């Protein structure tokens, strides 16, 4: 990404390698990659589909965080 | 550099340092120390006492006040700085505005350890 | 007496100690807490764990001092190297074979072993064989067991024995495979069988609605009162900001010991459910949602607009004392008289407080060599109570019961069912009352199914008699007890919450009202609300009370306020806010208070000292918190007043007198909004 | 004469000689007067008029002396005084026999569950 | 003015065997010997300078802190020179809740020691500004964090806390969190302080075992 | 003389007893008494993972769900969670008497599950 470049796009098998922490990338070391791996994409912050927690004004259907049930005649 | 010694670099007494992580899933009285040493923590005896070491800035030290608990009762911090700091009346009588700063900075002051 | 406190020396101290008293019992009184796994205070002593070995001069061994008794000019040492090594090699024993369990046990932070491994014990171990594993075992829907943490202690068996009285629990097995349990597939169905949990002093046995929820540090304690029954349990509850998380019980010998039944420990998950927050007004459409000024308004324009011959008050069983006198002394102020107590016999004459409380008192009934229940069912009005019988029973004092035989756990002489069999024993045709005659302290125990009948008043003479005859209530010992069910029962009795006589009459000619004010009550029968009545209910949960009102107003739960409460000895308590108030709600006085300003007769008091004040104004004994009064005894004078009604609505000596109580996991509102108590009703239902 | 050597007249004095100061330099001449802080201020040392003990007396002075430099020093400014010191006596003095017959209780009921906290 | 640079070579030694015995053993006999109206109370414990040594804490009354101060900085055997701080304990349970403690250094010796005052709320402690000059700031941090009023103070006013900060914070009766906080007001163009309210309470854990024999 | 108590009449509110949290097999009995809090009672969310998951995201119940029983031999087997003691749990010690394939016995740390064709059966 020429315009737009950002180390959050940098996957975490190149992240050490490129950060000087271990001398280990995909071409000498076979990672193991578990089943439930996220790939690595930029970052979503600035823009209307980032995180928010679940009580925000953002999300499907806020919560209501009350810990008990109300009587509805 | 040059005589760094091979050994433990713990104390050994279990009570008051945590185990080991493989020592801690291994053994029941480990693993039974690692919980309550962080949760409740060891406890201090009571008493108190004043500890200084040669900081980088001058003495500073600690007076720590034990009543038994596995918190502090009183932690009274002493920091050279602020008595440092406390010349400064006495020290710039006599000179001119362009030597405060000189001053400031040949006290070696940070105001997170006088302003605690 | 041949010197019955007799000297020993712990650690060259001396300490005086009455006969009898073990080494540990000495070693305590020289303040000293020794390390104990197996030894109760309450349980008999089994001296298997090992834990409490002390050094006693010229004895080669360690000796358990739970176990040994404590002789004359005894020398017992406690911090010698030989008690030190003991001690930590008994804890390497009991750590063997336990699973490293901490992080996923809920004992963890306020755990016997894990304290007592940190203070007695050493800080390693040298262990590396294979552990024993076994198999966990199905109590119930209370109890919940993982039973590789279980150190062998047998508290749980030996109080299923002695104070539940069940016998359900042994040891199978011999040697390191020993095991703890039934031998086959078995529920535990003690109504104190929450009370094991407590015992345990390691995760074996948890509670199970409790499982996984908190961390002991956690939790603000309370220390409040329990309103589930009229005995008045004293217990800790525990709360995470604005959630209750558990209900403990806490010590009062003179109430109930240590102990909590299971419902009074186990309702609390009903009050996250059917909640008021909100107040609500009945619409076209329906209740709604309105504000505190117009439901105030409504509630007052329905008490204004109609007679004051119309209206009617009636009390739940969980309203304190301090809301009662509100309600009494505002539907007074506006000429009305109809008040009632869903608890029943609202009608019932209240001049002499020893005629409805237990004079004996609960701790003084210890003294009692012969026991006469009358007509009630103290397994499931009281079960802490009921154990306390028990406890009487396993040293000696005889029980006798007339009424509808039931399971107590104890042995007891089944004399008669009816009123019939009363007067049989008060002539003298029944061979119980030559055992009631040569009783040094005889005691009666009448139960509230007695009082809530309509020929009340011929069977408490019938019950006068009797005691007249037996000698139970004599210089030096008064046996005459009643006994009650509901929390909030005899602190209306206290205080004259009961009709007046014009009410009375107009009750038995038939007169409806118009406006019922309904005080916390959801167990009312259909004799006193008429359909088509203006109904103001003011409570705590959404119940059959509050889907029949035209207005509601929520107040606060027991957990959430500070009431008083009196039990059925005459003890006046008090509740304590656990939590803040839920919602919209308010202090249940301080809406009778506002609501005597929008009506137009303010109440004379402003404050929650001023109500109690006003309460120590009608009786006395109201400002003697945590204590009780010796009430005075008229002899057969109070009898012979009350003789008019005795004549009227004669003795049916035919209808037996039974108990009440045909629910004990259901009583109120907040037990049948539990999902616990109806776990615990289906359990006992699909085990046919 | 006048109890504790008469310290609360003299230090009641020393404040009034400081108070055109105070209004000139934190500008409110047309906020409140003289006479009108005059009386706030004498307000402030009645609370504090069953004092039986004179070291509570000479260190509720030497309290007071340390806000009044502080309020000579511009170390609290303007709207301090207005959220502190004015509005607070005039809501004592404003609420008084309101055009509403509610007692307090009843504004209490209305407003929340529990009693306000701090002002 | 002392511990001027003397020996041009490395030395390996700590004090003197005879004043170093002196220092660590007989101190507090001498000091109660010396001047036995000054001291109310000692105690000998675990030694300030080193975790090998015992050394001395010494009660006082506050009618005699001065007197006693200038006794140990100008005595030939204890000449305790620099003053290194002056703080307060509290102690709720106490009729005189309050301990002012004071911290001296010996350069002469090697040595140091602990001087201890009790007094409650309304009791002045004198001043030791013309004793040691340290003692100014110390004092007025002693005044901002308890309420311990010194007396003779040249300018005993608040050092640390915020400008109008009524309070004093190191109580034990003083919340953690205080009383007010502070925001800005878009309304009045003001930063504005206002009762306090927290989005999360504070959580506190009870981890204190029943078993645990050392609480004092 | 002491007539038996008909549980079956007892009455029960129907709001209540349709709302009892219970559990499936895994650990328990089938239907067993599942220990909640009040979280979530607010938003009307009766479920666990719910709680704190939203969409239809594979949940980690539905992954460990997804492996098989384990054969071993013996008695009793030692649960670390991983091939390196260090990098996995506190070692826990699981029956194995009694298991079968249908009926295995289950890691409190992990949800592994392991079974013994070994107890004579
Ligand atoms: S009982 Fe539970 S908390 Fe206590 S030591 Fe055993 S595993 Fe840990
Ligand atoms: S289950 Fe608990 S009470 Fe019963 S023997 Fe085991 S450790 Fe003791
Ligand atoms: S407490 Fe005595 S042997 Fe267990």
């Amino acid at each position: 990404d020429k315009f737009d470049y950002n180390p959050t796009t940098i996957p975490p098998e190149w992240h050490g390698w490129l950060n000087y922490i271990n001398d280990y990338n995909p071409t000498n070391t076979q990672f193991k990659q578990p089943t439930y791996q996220i790939e690595a994409s930029m970052t979503k912050t600035g823009t209307q589909t980032c995180y928010n927690p679940k009580g925000s004004w953002f999300s499907a259907k806020p919560r209501n965080w009350r810990k008990y049930e109300s009587w509805t005649p | 550099l040059n005589e760094m010694p091979d050994g433990l670099y713990k104390s050994p007494d279990g009570k008051v340092c945590p185990p080991s992580r493989s020592t801690m899933k291994q053994s029941m009285e480990a693993l039974i120390h690692h919980f309550k040493l962080y949760t409740e923590g060891f406890h201090v005896p009571a008493g108190e006492t004043y500890r200084a070491v040669e900081a980088p800035k001058g003495e500073f030290g600690v007076y720590l006040v034990s009543r038994g608990g596995n918190r502090p009762y009183r932690c009274k911090i002493r920091s050279p700085g602020y008595a440092h700091l406390q010349m400064t009346d006495v020290i710039s009588r006599g000179a001119m505005l362009a030597d405060v700063v000189t001053i400031i900075g040949t006290l070696d002051v940070v105001f997170g350890e006088i302003d605690r | 007496p041949p010197s019955d406190h007799l000297e020993v020396f712990v650690n060259e101290q001396p300490v005086k100690i009455p006969k009898g008293s073990s080494v540990l019992q000495a070693c305590d009184a020289a303040g000293i807490d020794i390390p104990r796994f197996c030894y109760h205070q309450r349980l008999s002593i089994a001296g298997n764990c090992r834990m409490c070995l002390v050094e006693v001069e010229k004895v080669p061994k360690p000796v358990a001092s739970c176990a040994m008794p404590a002789g004359p000019g005894m020398k017992i040492k406690t911090e010698t190297p030989m008690v030190k090594k003991a001690r930590e090699g008994v804890m390497e024993f009991l750590l063997i074979n336990h699973p490293l369990d901490c992080p996923i046990c809920d004992q963890g932070g306020e755990c016997d072993l894990q304290d007592q491994a940190m203070i007695f014990g050493s800080d390693r171990s040298r262990f590396v064989e294979a552990k024993r594993a076994v198999e966990d075992k199905n109590l119930g829907p209370l109890v919940k067991t993982v039973m590789t943490r279980c150190i062998q202690c047998t508290r749980c068996v030996r109080f299923a024995s002695e104070v539940a009285g069940t016998a359900e629990l042994g040891v199978t097995g011999r040697g390191r495979d020993s095991e703890i349990g039934t031998y086959v597939e078995k529920l535990m169905g003690s109504e104190l069988s929450g009370n094991v949990v407590d015992l345990c002093p390691v995760g074996a046995l948890t509670s199970k609605p409790y499982a996984f929820t908190a961390r002991s540090w956690e939790l603000k304690g309370t220390e409040s009162i329990d309103v589930s029954d009229g005995l008045g349990a004293n217990i800790r509850v525990d709360a995470r900001g604005t959630e209750v998380m558990r209900i403990l019980p806490r010590l009062n010998e003179a109430v109930n010991e240590e102990w909590l039944s299971d419902k009074g420990r186990y309702q609390y998950d009903g009050l996250k459910h059917q909640r008021l927050d909100k107040p609500m007004v009945k619409g076209p459409k329906g209740l709604q949602v309105a504000t505190w000024q117009d439901a105030l308004g409504a509630a007052a324009a329905a008490l204004t607009s109609a007679a004051p011959g119309e209206v009617r008050g009636i009390a739940g069983k969980l309203a304190d004392a301090e809301s009662m006198v509100a309600l009494m002394d505002l539907l007074r102020g506006l000429g009305a008289g109809d008040l009632a107590h869903e608890g029943g016999f609202s009608d019932m004459p209240a001049d002499v407080r020893s005629t409805y409380t237990a004079n004996t008192t609960v701790q003084g009934l210890e003294q009692s060599d012969l026991v006469l229940l009358v007509g009630t069912n103290p397994r499931w009005e009281s079960p802490v109570f009921n154990a306390r019988l028990r406890k009487m029973f396993l040293d000696g004092t005889q029980v006798g019961l007339v009424g509808a035989p039931v399971d107590l756990t104890y042995k007891y002489e089944h004399v008669g069912s009816d009123p019939a069999a009363l007067a049989a024993l008060a002539a003298g045709q029944h061979p119980f009352l030559e055992r009631l005659k040569k009783a040094a302290r005889p005691a009666v125990v009448v139960g509230p199914g007695v009082l809530r009948r309509a020929d009340r008043e011929a069977v408490m003479k019938a019950v006068h008699e009797l005691c007249g005859k037996a000698g139970v209530v004599k210089e030096g010992w008064n046996g005459f007890n009643v006994i009650h069910d509901t929390a909030s029962r005899v602190a209306a009795l206290d205080m004259g919450f009961g009709p007046s006589a014009a009410a009375r009459a107009r009750r038995a000619q038939g007169a409806q009202p118009k406006v019922v004010y309904l005080l916390g009550s959801d167990d009312y029968s259909e004799e006193d609300v008429p359909e088509g009545a203006f109904v103001i209910y003011q409570g705590h949960h959404g119940d059959r009370g509050a889907s029949r009102a035209n207005v509601v107003l929520p107040g606060a739960a027991y957990t959430e306020k500070s009431g008083l409460y009196v039990n059925f000895e005459g003890r006046v308590q008090q509740t304590r806010a656990a939590v803040p108030l839920v919602g919209d709600a308010r202090e249940d006085w301080a809406i009778l208070r506002a609501l005597s300003e929008v009506v137009g007769k303010r109440l004379p008091y402003d404050s929650h000292a001023a109500v109690r004040a006003r309460l120590a104004g009608i009786a006395p004994h109201f400002a003697n918190i945590d204590a009780v009064q010796t009430p005075v005894w008229l002899n057969g004078e109070y009898v012979k007043g009350v003789e008019a009604l005795a004549k009227a609505a004669p003795l049916q000596p035919s209808a037996p007198l039974t108990s009440t109580i045909s629910n004990f996991y259901m009583t109120d509102a907040i037990s049948r909004a539990s999902r616990t108590m109806a776990k615990c009703i289906q359990a006992r239902q699909q085990t046919k | 004469k006048r109890l504790f050597g008469g310290a609360a007249r003299h230090f009641y004095f020393e404040i009034c000689r400081c108070l055109p100061f105070i209004q000139r330099l934190h500008k409110m001449e047309e906020m409140v007067s003289l006479k009108e802080l005059r009386a706030i201020v004498k307000e402030k040392f009645k609370e504090y008029k069953d004092v039986k003990d004179g070291r509570v007396v000479d260190l509720l002075i030497f309290k007071g002396r340390e806000e009044i430099e502080t309020y000579l020093l511009m170390h609290k400014q303007r709207h301090h005084v207005v959220t502190e010191v004015v509005e607070p006596y005039y809501a004592k003095q404003r609420a008084v026999k309101k055009v509403t017959t509610n007692s307090p209780f009843l504004d209490s009921f209305l407003s929340s569950g529990y009693a306000a906290i701090g002002v | 003015g002392y511990a001027y640079a003397r020996k041009t070579t490395d030395k390996d030694y700590i004090a003197s065997e005879h004043m170093q015995a002196f220092g660590n053993t007989q101190l507090t006999d001498y000091i109660i010997k010396t001047v036995p109206k000054f001291v109310k109370m000692a105690v000998t414990g675990p030694a300030q300078s080193s975790v090998l040594y015992q050394e001395p804490t010494i009660y006082t009354t506050p009618e005699s802190l001065v007197p006693l101060m200038v006794f140990l900085r100008d005595h030939t055997n204890t000449q305790f020179k620099c003053l290194l701080d002056v703080t307060a304990v509290d102690f709720p349970e106490r009729a005189a809740r309050f301990e002012v403690v004071y911290h001296l250094l010996s350069p002469r010796w090697n040595n140091r020691i602990r001087v201890k005052v009790c007094v409650d709320e309304v009791t002045a402690v004198p001043t030791l500004c013309k004793v040691f000059n340290t003692a100014n700031w110390f004092e007025r941090e002693t005044w901002d964090m308890f309420g311990v009023f010194f007396s003779g103070h040249p300018d005993l006013r608040r050092i640390l806390t915020d400008y109008g900060f009524t309070g004093h914070p190191l109580r034990k009766d003083f919340p953690m969190t205080g009383y007010q906080e502070v925001r800005y007001d878009y309304g009045k163009k003001r930063v504005v302080s206002e009762p306090l309210e927290l989005t999360q309470e504070f959580r506190y854990f009870d981890f204190n075992s029943p078993w645990e024999t050392l609480n004092r | 003389v002491v007539p038996t108590f008909d549980w079956k009449k007892v009455p029960v509110p129907s709001t209540t007893a349709k709302d009892i949290p219970v559990t499936v097999k895994g650990a328990t009995p089938a239907g067993d008494l599942r220990a909640t809090s009040g979280l979530g009672l607010g938003d009307g969310i009766k479920n666990h993972t719910d709680k704190w998951l939203d969409g239809d995201k594979k949940s980690p119940m539905e992954y460990i769900n997804e492996v098989a029983p384990i054969k071993v031999k013996g008695l009793v087997v030692a649960s670390y969670g991983s091939d390196d003691p260090a990098l996995g749990c506190p070692v826990e010690y699981i029956n194995l008497k009694g298991t079968s394939l249908e009926n295995p016995a289950v890691c409190k740390y992990t949800g592994n599950r392991y079974y013994s064709d070994d107890w004579k059966g």
